[PDB]
């Protein structure tokens, strides 16, 4: 001024001394407003590199400490620090921006103020720390649904794909994390596929890093949701199935689970329904449905439910010993989904071929089904109903089913208000009465239990469902053409014949 | 031959995993 001179302007000395005053009483004072904010702003605008650095470190430590929603004016200076050429300023400023980007509103506010291009150009510089931090920012910003569209259509997927291959593990973690967060919507997945990041992920399923391989597994699992993606992946990278199968035995459990789910998503299509079995995933799954951890059980039984759709797999599936663990899973009462998956699996297995039927029966499947045929959710009831409908079409199995007192389960199910349950149960009952050598159990179940077959016929004759009236009539004719006197005079009751209208 | 037919969408339909990645900094 007049007595002395310094290299630093007086407003900035003001700022620095005030800042010193604040940094040792963080408790008491809010930093995203007022005094602290004007200090930091002044220090951002300054000529002096050291003061800028000081501001950046300040911002970084503050944002590290606590995260709240902040105004325009908290963000502008950090965005200006981002424009700096000083490496450590870049580091601190990015870290601060990400710590702020933890909070949801701040994500939208940051992206809307145009932070994307700074972050992107930071990522294309070859200082590793700023790569890690800037990519990290993109990662945290890509967790808001509003943003990921705008992030995708900005060209960030290209440096993300690039940096996902980094020899530095921190960078790779943040990068693959971002790529993962870009797989929550269909169009983001489309954009992600276009950038050619799929071969990178597929390759990085072999990463020894837990975080990286988990992120890539989850990302691929999320991509497999779309059918076009599934086809294109079946064409492009054939090795995927194998790698996922091997990942079903990973050190980390979340990886086993997510990989199993990815295999389910893939198993939605038939080519994969076969190729998973070729890759020898049946052992891992057998081990997994018998496991303790119920998410693994859920994933594995959903997966096997999808795989069992293809008939050609059937034998393999039975020869791998799946039946009794599945029947065991039927006892699980607390998870409706596991029940549904297991019973649906059984339905698939039975519906496919009539060859390993013997093994199916020997598994104790039918008795468990009979046991749950009334005490179970309508879902399970429905699948059990379909299953019975399937089994009652094997002429050689008819008398055995009848002998196992299957009518005691079928007859009440025909009261169910669910079209599938009642319908298929009635069809099964009808086909059990058709052309059997012995009508004993049919006779014994004429009135008992639950009003018996007589009650059944009487009711379904008066249904409006044309098909039901017809299965009633057809049942009657199948009983008349039974060449068994007793039953033919059981039809002498003409409740049936004046209602046979 | 008159088996009950499985609905085209009667399978375990694919889902998007709910996991969201968190960034780690300096």
């Amino acid at each position: 001024d007049e007595a002395s001179v310094s290299p630093i302007a007086d407003n900035e000395r003001e700022a620095v001394t005030l800042l010193l005053g604040y940094l040792e009483d963080k408790d008491q004072l809010d930093f995203y407003s007022g005094g602290p904010l004007k200090a930091l702003t002044t220090l951002v605008y300054s000529d002096n590199l050291n003061l800028q650095r000081s501001a950046a470190l300040a911002f970084a430590e503050i944002t590290e400490k606590y995260v709240r929603q902040v105004s325009r004016e908290v963000l502008e200076p950090i965005l200006i620090l981002l424009q700096s050429q000083d490496p450590q300023i870049q580091v601190a400023a990015c870290a601060a921006l990400g710590n702020l980007a933890v909070n949801n509103e701040n994500k939208l506010l940051i992206v809307e103020m145009g932070g994307l291009e700074p972050l992107i150009n930071q990522m294309m510089g070859d200082n590793v720390e700023v790569q890690c931090n800037a990519v990290g920012c993109i990662t945290n910003l890509a967790t808001r649904d509003d943003n990921k569209h705008k992030i995708a259509t900005s060209g960030a997927l290209i440096p993300l794909t690039k940096l996902a291959k980094s020899k530095h593990i921190r960078v790779q973690r943040n990068a693959t994390g971002a790529l993962l967060n870009m797989t929550h919507s269909e169009e983001n997945r489309k954009e992600l596929v276009n950038a050619g990041a799929v071969p990178v992920l597929v390759s990085l399923l072999s990463s020894t890093d837990p975080d990286v391989q988990y992120y890539c597994t989850t990302a691929l699992s999320n991509i497999a949701v779309d059918e076009a993606n599934r086809k294109k992946l079946a064409q492009t990278e054939p090795r995927l199935v194998s790698k996922l199968v091997s990942l079903m035995d990973s050190p980390s459990s979340r990886v086993k689970c997510q990989a199993t789910l990815a295999l389910r998503n893939l198993a939605s299509d038939t080519s994969y329904q076969l190729e998973i079995v070729r890759a020898g995933g049946l052992p891992h799954l057998v081990k997994l449905i018998q496991s303790d951890s119920i998410p693994l059980v859920l994933a594995s039984v959903a997966c096997i439910r999808n795989i069992s759709i293809h008939p050609l797999n059937e034998g393999l599936i039975v020869d791998a010993g799946f039946l009794k663990p599945l029947v065991r899973l039927l006892d699980y009462k607390d998870s409706e989904e596991i029940q549904c998956h297991a019973v649906s699996t059984l339905r698939n297995l039975a519906a496919s071929s009539e060859k390993n039927r013997k093994e199916f029966f020997e598994s104790g499947a039918v008795e468990k089904c009979k046991e749950l045929a009334l005490d179970s959710p309508v879902s399970v009831q429905s699948e059990i109903s379909a299953c019975f409908a399937i089994l009652a079409l094997a002429d050689v199995s008819k008398l055995d089913l009848l002998e196992a007192n299957i009518l005691d389960a079928l007859i009440p199910m025909t009261f169910s208000q669910n079209q599938e349950v009642s319908g298929n149960a009635a069809a099964a009952l009808a086909n059990l009465c058709s052309r059997v050598n012995n009508y004993t159990k049919i006779i014994e179940a004429w009135d008992r239990p639950n009003e018996g077959i007589r009650g059944f016929l009487i009711r379904f004759l008066k249904s409006d469902y044309a098909t039901f009236e017809h299965i009633a009539l057809w049942t009657i004719l199948q009983l008349l053409e039974s060449h068994n006197d007793k039953v033919e005079d059981l039809v002498k009751n003409d409740d049936d014949i004046i209602n046979g209208v | 031959s008159r088996i009950p037919i499985r609905q085209p969408y009667h399978y375990s339909q694919p889902t998007t995993a709910p996991f969201q990645a968190q960034a780690k900094f300096h």
